[PDB]
RNA sequence: AGAGUGUAGCUUAAAAGCACCCAACUUACACUUAGGAGAUUCAAUUGACGCUCUGA
């Protein structure tokens, strides 16, 4: 009898995975694709906070999907005050996020707030951008 | 808790020296940045 | 991580069909607590970032404490208990140090599972076990 | 049961200055900057400090330092604008500029008829409006300031009770962007208190456990 | 005696008479010597409260004490079959160097016919 | 018009040749297959076209064992590392329980 | 080819209006190429001006008194980050448990407050905050004691009004 | 005042296994490799400290 009372014993594809907004009405809006943008006049401090964010999210099991970088700004001394010249540059980097709740929303912002270092800026938003 | 991300190296291989430069903003506030050409000050117009 | 989990499943009951079917104190921890705390300083953590670990003192510690538990395994793997006693295990708490004479010196010892030649075992072995009436049986 | 309807908020200023770094943290910045130097490579400062030097050291027998002290003299003439508003005042604890390295909470007083309750600022919610704007109406009225000041969340942070008719209190959270606190020497008895300073400003369990929604640091 | 010559798809090969398994964990490192049946014959873990006294230094310590015990158990030939990332781990290179120099050879001589 | 052309291949004759509980001498082909359906178990080999043969003279049994692939098998180690943590794979295997003991000690002389 | 399918749908027929959208789309090709923002690359990549000039500053040594010092500071650092992470991790632990009961109370008290609390305010979308600094100050780019870096206004131009 | 009790985070673990932390690779994460850290609330199943509860 081919099949058996042990049929389906090895099925490796419903277990594994295969191959906007977050709607969720009433509880409502369970923040979806948000790009938190880490920007600094430094390089190492900006990277070390994306370091801190990404490890924070996986600790809190809320999903991250990108960690890429916006490329670098090319500005001198802006010659608005013998006219001065020295190139100070800015290093921006993207951290994405996919899963958030309403009830973790204001809290998970605080751990980003309280731990945010010297001279860096965040900016949460939705998604319409490319490199 | 502004110290959690404070201390780090350069995580790259080939790279110039970065010096402890104190840039300072329109709002009066100064910041420890890292920059070449060790002007200890930079002032942004 | 999966190989750790998957080798747990091959000891389970498994109702279907398995290859295994056809082919199968209180002062003790208190003294040990200060022991590691004391032993964490004389390594100066300078012997970490290449210590030797003298085995012979360790062996005397092993034979007293976890000798007999371990020694029961070899007496079952070699299948003494299913030939000696028809099953019916025992855990030997008396450490039996038996050895034979290679002439004058040295001693070829017998451990639990060793190999000694019958040239060495012509004459009866020199025995000590450091315990207190016994019959010894070969 | 009849329940006494009452709302609240909690306000926080952020640290505008980073924390003074600990004695273990100060060493690590020294070692990490040391190891940054030796792995470094092709320095524009040292391309002109070592190897223009060897032609200026043998032209005489046949830049680097003149640019140094100019980088020191504006380092010297610029007196650093102070991080110090602690030892000068020592007393004006209702200042918006007292602490620089830690988060604060706004803290007021109402001599009640029944008790005399030192209060973490509250509100009352009418049957029409939300619980969320019930926070929002009180920084305008109860203290007469101009705090354009973002709120965070609609779900609250703290819930403690007192039943004699039962009462309730619903603690929220918010921040400051900037501060126009009008007429700071007002006798609406208010004060800007840290975590470490409200240990002797709270008596009761209705306020003793509101530390369970502050960032502890 | 027969080695189980099959199992060409799965890992590890179950063709041996005596294997060497090591269990790297937190706070400890174990080393088991097994038969084909899964009956462990000698062991040396740092739970033993005898080598708890006196990490890589913990790993190369067991290569000293267990190669002491296989000679005391008559076990002279081994097989060590690791994942290719712990074969290049600095702990196991010191384990095998205390094991092949400690007396046993980890190579399992051939099952002679004819 | 019948644009379709080519499907005139004959049947491969691939399947179990020695079913469960059969006596199998050493070298008999237990099964022939493509796209693994039965993996080798104890005393069962694999040839180039994935057939299964018996390595010892015995009796063939079929079990359901736990599938751990080789860590160089890069097409299927990523098969593991997308499973959730309760998961094991459970392929099926073909064993040969050997019947004959591999020899006996016999008197040859009296010397 | 949805970029050029507007083009020849206007090129084939040719009224007057069809010539405006075709012309504007050539601008709107280069508008979309400046609206979507593949033209830039990262400066993660190394300039090979840094390639040959590695051999300018190679000298290092190591000493046992440095090395033993470099040992324990990292262990104390591995100690220091370990407890303060736990303090941070019990902080978020304690501030959700003071959320979780604080939601179950009003949700089991009042059904109007039940629905009102689980939504939020959409001012979390435009949130942007700047870091703590070394100096706040009481002012600034220096008010005119004798120093300044603000752009001072006599014959007033930073902008065209003043 | 009444109560449930009680192994570091967790555990039909009994001084264990997982989690966790810092490095080194990775844009980062992950993996791996080198390390790091810890508990039976205390006295003879009792008695007595820590929390969480039911109080005013
Ligand atoms: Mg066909
Ligand atoms: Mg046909």
């Amino acid at each position: 009898y081919k099949t058996k009372p042990t049929h389906g014993i090895g099925k490796y594809k419903h277990l594994i995975k295969a191959e906007v907004r977050a709607i969720n009405l009433g509880t409502d809006y369970e923040y979806g694709v948000l790009n938190i943008h880490l920007t600094a006049y430094d390089m190492t401090l900006a990277e070390s906070y994306a370091q801190y964010v990404h490890n924070l999210c996986n600790s809190l099991s809320i999903k991250v999907e990108e960690s890429y970088a916006m490329p670098t700004k090319t500005i001198e001394v802006l010659q608005l005050q013998m006219l001065l010249d020295s190139v100070l540059t800015t290093h921006e980097r993207v951290v994405q996020i996919s899963g958030l709740s309403a009830t973790f929303a204001e809290i998970f912002l605080e751990i980003i707030q309280s731990s945010l270092p010297e001279g860096v800026r965040l900016s949460v938003k939705e998604h319409t951008e490319e490199d | 808790d502004s110290s959690r991300a404070s201390l780090t190296r350069v995580h790259r291989q080939a790279y110039a020296r970065l010096y402890p430069v104190l840039l300072v903003k329109q709002d009066g506030s100064t910041i420890h940045i890292r920059y070449r050409e060790p002007r200890r000050m930079l002032a942004m117009p | 991580r999966y190989r750790r989990r998957a080798e747990q499943e091959a000891q389970a009951p498994h109702w279907w069909r398995t290859y295994r079917e056809y082919f199968g104190r209180t002062q003790q921890l208190l003294e040990r607590k200060q022991a590691i705390q004391e032993l964490r300083a004389n390594v100066e953590e300078r012997a970490a970032r290449t210590a030797s670990v003298p085995l012979d003192a360790v062996r005397a510690e092993w034979e007293r404490t976890c000798g007999p538990y371990h020694k029961q395994r070899l007496a079952e793997y070699y299948g003494l208990y299913r030939d000696l006693f028809h099953g019916a295990t025992f855990v030997p708490r008396v450490p039996l140090h038996v050895a034979y004479a290679v002439g004058e010196d040295d001693l070829m010892p017998v451990y639990c599972g060793n190999e000694v030649t019958p040239t060495e075992a012509a004459q009866a072995p020199e025995v000590t076990y450091e315990a207190e009436l016994w019959t010894l049986l070969l | 049961s009849p329940w006494r309807l009452l709302g609240a908020l909690c306000l926080q200023r952020p640290p505008v200055v980073s924390k003074p770094l600990t004695p273990l943290q100060e060493e690590m910045a020294s070692l990490l900057q040391q190891i940054e130097i030796e792995r470094s490579l092709y320095s524009d400062h040292e391309l002109r400090a070592l190897d223009e030097n060897q032609r200026l050291a043998k032209k005489k027998a046949d830049l680097a330092q003149d640019l140094e002290d100019m980088w020191e003299q504006k380092f010297l003439q610029f007196k650093l604008g102070a991080r110090i508003t602690e030892a000068d005042e020592k007393n004006d604890r209702t200042s918006l500029n007292r602490k620089l390295d830690r988060n604060l909470v706004l803290l007021v007083r109402e001599k009640f008829g029944d008790q005399d309750v030192w209060i973490l600022p509250q509100a009352e919610w009418q049957p029409g409006e939300t619980l969320r704007g019930t926070a929002e109406r009180t920084l305008a009225t109860l203290s007469e300031n101009n705090m354009e000041a973002k709120f965070l969340g609609n779900a609250p942070c703290g819930h403690y009770t007192f039943k004699f008719l039962g009462a309730k209190v619903f603690f929220f959270k918010a921040l400051l962007l900037t501060g126009d606190f009008s007429q700071a020497g007002n006798k609406g008895h208010h004060v800007w208190v840290t975590k470490d300073e409200l240990g002797d400003y709270l008596k009761p369990k209705y306020l003793a456990q509101v530390r369970r929604f502050v960032s502890d640091l | 005696a027969r080695k189980e010559r099959g199992w060409r798809t799965v890992f590890p090969s179950r063709e041996f008479w005596h294997r060497l398994r090591v269990i790297r964990t937190q706070h400890h490192v174990e080393a088991l010597v097994e038969h084909q049946n899964g009956k462990v014959v000698v062991s040396a873990s740092t739970r033993e409260w005898a080598i708890k006294k006196h990490n890589v230094v913990a790993c190369e310590s067991i290569g000293r004490v267990l190669a002491q015990r296989c000679l005391e158990a008559g076990i002279n030939f081994m097989v060590y079959q690791p994942t290719p990332w712990e074969a290049a781990s600095d702990s196991m290179k010191r384990l095998q160097s205390a094991m092949t120099e400690g007396g046993v050879v980890l190579r399992e001589p051939q099952r002679i016919y004819e | 018009s019948s644009k379709n052309l080519g499907g005139k291949s004959s049947g491969r004759r691939q399947g179990i040749k020695k079913m469960e509980g059969h006596y199998v001498h050493a070298g008999n082909i237990i099964a022939t297959q493509r796209h693994f359906r039965w993996h080798p178990g104890a005393h069962v080999g694999v040839g180039k076209n994935k057939c299964l043969y018996a390595l010892e003279e015995g009796i063939v049994r079929y079990t359901k064992e736990v599938y751990v692939p080789h860590p160089r098998n890069t097409e299927a180690v990523d098969l593991i590392t997308r499973l959730p943590k309760g998961a094991v794979l459970y392929k099926t295997f073909v064993h040969v329980v050997p019947a004959k003991p591999e020899g006996t000690f016999k008197l040859v002389a009296m010397l | 080819p949805m970029r050029s399918e507007p083009l020849r749908k206007k090129k084939k027929v040719d009224p007057k209006k069809d010539q405006e959208a075709k012309e504007r789309l050539k601008r709107k090709i280069r508008k979309l190429e400046k609206a979507t923002q593949l033209i830039p690359i990262e400066d993660f990549i190394t300039p090979l001006k840094f390639l040959d000039k590695a051999r300018e500053r190679p000298q290092v040594e190591l000493t046992f008194e440095e090395t033993e010092r470099r040992a324990l500071l990292l262990k104390k650092w591995s100690l220091y980050k370990q407890q303060e992470r736990k303090m941070e991790r019990d902080t978020i632990r304690a501030m959700l448990e003071a959320q979780q009961e604080a939601l179950e109370e009003l949700q089991l008290e009042s059904p109007k407050l039940h629905a009102e609390a689980i939504k939020r305010d959409p001012n979390l979308f435009p949130f942007e905050k700047e870091g703590p600094h070394y100096t706040p100050p009481i002012p600034n780019y220096q008010p005119p004691e004798g120093r300044y870096n603000d752009i001072t206004k006599v014959y007033t131009q930073v902008e065209f009004k003043r």
